[PDB]
């Protein structure tokens, strides 16, 4: 009742007629690339690296904001899909500088863990690369605006759950800038909860900012008493 | 000279293959700077994932 069984690579499972083709590949344990989207946050789909070949189509749809019909055949692995995702992820990947050994998300960034498994294998570019100018906002928010590949994210935000209105898109096509137009700065609650956020290694915290890579730590969970609601 | 012979009497005679390289017709050094080639489907427009 209230169900389409889609054949995910050729495979019933039963949805609710309504969500998302991200939502059913991930229920069927699969991962398609996640930049542009967010489960704690609204949907966009501006950085296109979900896409997926669908079955009786010749063309190529994301898997971000489109509905599911009736049961298609969603043919993740292809030799069209993989003509896709080295796809998208060539371009951006060159107008950007040559950082990571300084980069301080640089054991957890979101270019470094597609780019080994998905993506290509080399460049061919060859000169180029585009450098905008940084500033500062808080005392908390280390700030490198030029790396910034510009997925929305950190932008909703600001009309999402943390409600100050503060940021905003100035600029068009391959100049634009995601900053506050003037020197306004943004702190209130949960405002240095936005370096977790940005999945690129462009914002990163002020105190912490050259200690220590990420891949030498011993992660043991625990509860902070600072509240009463833990 | 009257030394050399009785080593050529002594276990045959070879004058030439000593023990030593120390002596000349040792290759001693090599001028030019390297470059390497990059052959195997390294360049671009057919070398392309998903076929490797
Ligand atoms: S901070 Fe950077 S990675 Fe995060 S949403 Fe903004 S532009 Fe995208
Ligand atoms: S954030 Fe990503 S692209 Fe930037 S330096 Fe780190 S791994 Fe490289
Ligand atoms: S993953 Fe967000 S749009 Fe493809």
């Amino acid at each position: 009742s209230n169900l389409i069984e889609v054949f995910v690579d050729g495979q019933s499972v039963m949805v609710e007629p309504g969500t998302t083709v991200l939502q059913a590949c991930e229920k069927v344990g699969m991962q398609i690339p996640r930049f542009c989207y967010h489960e704690r946050l609204s949907v966009a789909g501006n950085c296109r690296m979900c896409l997926v070949e669908i079955e009786k189509a010749p063309k190529v749809v994301a898997a971000c904001a489109m509905p599911v019909m009736k049961g298609w055949n969603i043919l993740t692995n292809s030799e069209k899909t993989k003509k896709a995702r080295e796809g998208v992820m060539e371009f951006l990947l060159a107008n950007h500088p040559l950082d990571c050994p300084i980069c301080d998300q640089g054991g957890e960034c979101d270019l470094q863990d597609q780019s080994m498994m998905f993506g290509s294998d080399r460049s061919r570019f060859l000169e180029g690369k585009r450098a905008v100018e940084d500033k500062n906002i808080g005392p908390l928010v280390k700030t490198i605006m030029t790396r910034c590949i510009q997925c929305t994210r950190c932008i909703r935000f600001a009309s999402e759950i943390a409600g100050v209105d503060d940021l905003g898109t100035t600029g068009r096509g391959n100049d634009m800038q995601v900053g506050t137009y003037i020197e306004k700065m943004f702190m209130s609650e949960l405002s240095g909860n936005i370096i977790d956020i940005c999945p690129v290694g462009a914002l990163t915290s002020k105190p912490y900012a050259f200690t220590a890579r990420p891949w030498e730590t011993r992660k043991t969970e625990s509860i902070d008493v600072m509240d009463a609601v833990g | 000279r009257f030394i050399q012979w009785l080593r050529n009497w002594a276990s045959g005679r070879d004058l030439q293959a000593k023990l030593q390289l120390r002596y000349q017709e040792i290759s001693k050094r090599t001028q030019p700077p390297p470059k390497l080639p990059v052959g195997p489907s390294h360049k671009l427009s057919n070398n392309y994932y998903c076929t490797r």
